[PDB]
């Protein structure tokens, strides 16, 4: 009789190697203090 | 006679504060009689 290849158990001669891509990353703007904060840290503003 | 509500601002250690007119008040904003606020700082006599 004939039979499908799926009827025969499969052994692999291939060596596996799983490489995955480094995914995209988004860098948002990020400051510890803005210019507004730096200017506001003064106690008196001469101009105002 | 001028009455003028102003912004006041104080920096640490909060022993004095300024007014928007550029006038220093040589006194803690948190000075008072209760909850230990009588020990914070005052440059002025009691009657003031």
């Amino acid at each position: 009789h004939q039979l499908s290849r799926a009827d025969v158990t499969t052994v692999s001669t291939f060596i596996d190697l799983n490489i995955t891509m480094l995914e995209d990353h988004e860098f948002v703007p990020l400051e510890v203090y803005t210019r507004h904060e730096i200017k506001d840290s003064g106690l008196l503003d001469y101009t105002e | 006679c001028i009455v003028e509500e102003v912004d006041a601002r104080s920096v640490y250690p909060y022993d004095e504060f300024v007014l928007a007119t550029g006038d220093f008040v040589y006194m803690s904003p948190f000075y008072g009689y209760r909850e230990g606020s009588h020990t914070e700082h005052t440059s002025y006599a009691a009657d003031r």
